[PDB]
């Protein structure tokens, strides 16, 4: 009855293609660049 | 100053005819424009 332990390591490659169909329908999220930094301070010129 | 009249040595440049026969006048120089503009440095942009 070891066998399903020695199947359930040796089939595992298929895990692969399973993950590849779950991820048929899955929706995408992509995310851009985000700047962050020592963004200078900048205000109005002398104003009257 | 107007003929026949004593109206004469003024100074000043009257509206008769401003244009004095010249298409355009023209004056040429420098311009520096200091602005603040929509620019994120090419930093907003998808990762890949």
């Amino acid at each position: 009855a070891s066998l399903i332990y020695r199947q359930l390591l040796t089939n595992s490659y298929t895990v692969d293609l399973s993950d590849e169909i779950q991820e048929i329908g899955s929706t995408k999220t992509q995310n851009v660049t985000i700047n962050l930094g020592p963004f200078a301070q900048t205000g109005y010129a002398p104003v009257n | 100053s107007i003929t026949r009249t004593r109206v004469s040595r003024l100074y000043g440049l009257p509206a008769a005819n401003p244009n004095n026969g010249k298409e355009y006048y023209e004056v040429a120089g420098r311009f520096s424009l200091i602005s603040l503009v929509p620019s994120n440095d090419d930093y907003q942009t998808p990762i890949t």
